[PDB]
């Protein structure tokens, strides 16, 4: 179909991947590290969805270098994906308003 | 590190009473505490995760209950095949740690 | 009216819903967990409502599965609301343009 | 000017304005409640800034009804008026680049 | 190329800077008010990426006047550069669905 | 301000024993411990930073442990040359605090 839609949806899938990716990577870095409390798999998912959201209640977050690293990818990552939503939204309104008109 | 106390060290109970086994974290740990039955001479084997949920195969006799630093291990009726170390340990922070242990002895 | 006002106005009406909906079904969820604090709807409205905008403050979160889901809702919600009123916005600056030009 | 600028300067200028209002209002709900941290001045219009751009550390917050209420109206103004200096400039853009087309 | 694109690039260069020098006055502000602890350059520099981005896990914050207002300007910066981001891909999926039409 | 203790202030061990020196902060501070050896009439120098990270120059008998209020720098089996006061120093909260020391003995 259209770009846009093939570009929101391909940064869905692509969301989805972080997510996975990132929750695996930051258990990866941050198990070693002294007080570290994002070190089991299902909460560290828990913890990319609340970054990529951009939510972050504070619950759990990454101290090491690499965990913070991953953390500023899924935030990115989350950010991009829905910015692109948003863009796609608009040029479907856009685009379907010029009919109306 | 986490420091988890098990105290008493030795719990001595009467056939087919009720016995409970404590454990406290030196700083609050939600419910990330998981209880292990060592019986002498054998490895350690995993009765409840997450402070009160139960594993397949273990007696419906054994119970756990807590949230924060303070935890308890629950024997409904203990019996003759309770007899054994048990182990509390943490797995909120890391490095994971384990407490000293209890002896159950009837 | 345009689409992309029904769209918008459509998600106001479906967020005020997930709101009610987030908040009844998060105290559900939380309720049998030791340690919970998302366990009265009053504070648990207020909740869901720092979730959808995504400040998220810090002072009450879900520590169970379900919970937390209701909150993966919540969050995408809000932000796909906030996202078509941006759009919805654009279509109606973009297409008034069209005039002044 | 056009009219998405005049939207979005306008909604500059609201925003400063529920800042101000957001941040002597809140003092005012929040006194008289045992435990609150949100009382005075200073602080509270730091409080409304992080807020309004939903960044929400979790150093203080609103703990009574009323100066919820009033979070949640500096919440929508923030997250508003973002959403209309977004679509003001994707309207300068678009009707900018159908020249340099 | 086209000036949408050429806003977007110039603020993510922007934001680089923005980074840099929003977590070397942070610390500058910082040190020298009791309690502090936004007061040692890596930690800062994950602060500001944290606080740009919308995050805020609460891990991290300033608590002097000047350190809040280097925050806010680091707030503003992520912020008006993402809504720079998502004008551009609107602007290039629309100018972009023109032709499939 | 954070407080830093380091108690015992003097520590006895026989030579090629292993010793530990502890510090206890008076609130949470992560890993942001540092620390220092001051010889007779020397300078201070860096042993470990950050509770646990090695420094080049400093011999592998060395080691540092601990997070949040609780520190250990140990020394596997000690020797002559150890001989002197350690100290901690904190950089979580301004401003930096140091312990007040501990002499090693042998
Ligand atoms: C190696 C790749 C790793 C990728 C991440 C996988 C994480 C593990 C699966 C997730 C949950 C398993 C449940 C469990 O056994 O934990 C529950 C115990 O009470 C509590 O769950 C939790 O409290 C965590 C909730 C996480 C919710 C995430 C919602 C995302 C939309
Ligand atoms: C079953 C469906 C449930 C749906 C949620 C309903 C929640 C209950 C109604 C809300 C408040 C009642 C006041 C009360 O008795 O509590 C006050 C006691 O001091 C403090 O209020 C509070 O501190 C909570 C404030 C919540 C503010 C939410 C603002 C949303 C725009
Ligand atoms: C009745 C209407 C009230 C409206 C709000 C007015 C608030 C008072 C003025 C603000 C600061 C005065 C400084 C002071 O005496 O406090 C400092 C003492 O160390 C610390 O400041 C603080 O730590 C608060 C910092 C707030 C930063 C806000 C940045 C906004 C872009
Ligand atoms: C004067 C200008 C200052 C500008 C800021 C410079 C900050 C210093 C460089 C950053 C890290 C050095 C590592 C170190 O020695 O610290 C590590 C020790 O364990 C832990 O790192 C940390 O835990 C901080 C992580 C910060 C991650 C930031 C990610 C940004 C995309
Ligand atoms: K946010
Ligand atoms: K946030
Ligand atoms: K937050
Ligand atoms: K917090
Ligand atoms: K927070």
């Amino acid at each position: 179909s259209a770009l846009h839609w093939r570009a929101a949806g391909a940064a869905t899938v692509l969301l989805v991947i972080v997510l996975l990716a990132g929750s695996y990577l930051a258990v990866l870095a941050e198990r070693g590290a002294p007080g570290a409390q994002l070190i089991t798999y299902p909460r560290a998912l828990w913890w990319a969805c609340e970054t990529a959201t951009t939510v972050x209640y504070g619950d759990l977050y990454p101290v090491t270098l690499w965990g913070r690293l991953v953390a500023v990818v899924v935030m990115v990552a989350g950010i991009t994906s829905f910015g692109l939503v948003t863009a796609a939204l608009a040029t479907w309104f856009v685009g379907r308003e010029q009919e109306r008109r | 590190d986490i420091l988890l106390t098990q105290s008493p060290a030795i719990l001595s109970v009467s056939p087919g009473e009720r016995v409970s086994f404590s454990c406290r974290a030196s700083q609050s740990i939600g419910t990330d505490i998981h209880w292990y039955q060592q019986r002498t001479n054998g490895s350690p084997r995993l009765l409840i995760k997450y402070a009160s949920e139960s594993i397949s195969g273990i007696p419906s006799r054994f119970s756990g209950s807590g949230s924060g630093t303070d935890f308890t291990l629950s024997i409904n009726s203990v019996e003759s095949e309770d007899i054994a170390n048990y182990y509390c340990q943490q797995s909120n922070r890391w490095p994971f740690t384990f407490g000293s242990g209890t002896k159950l002895e009837i």
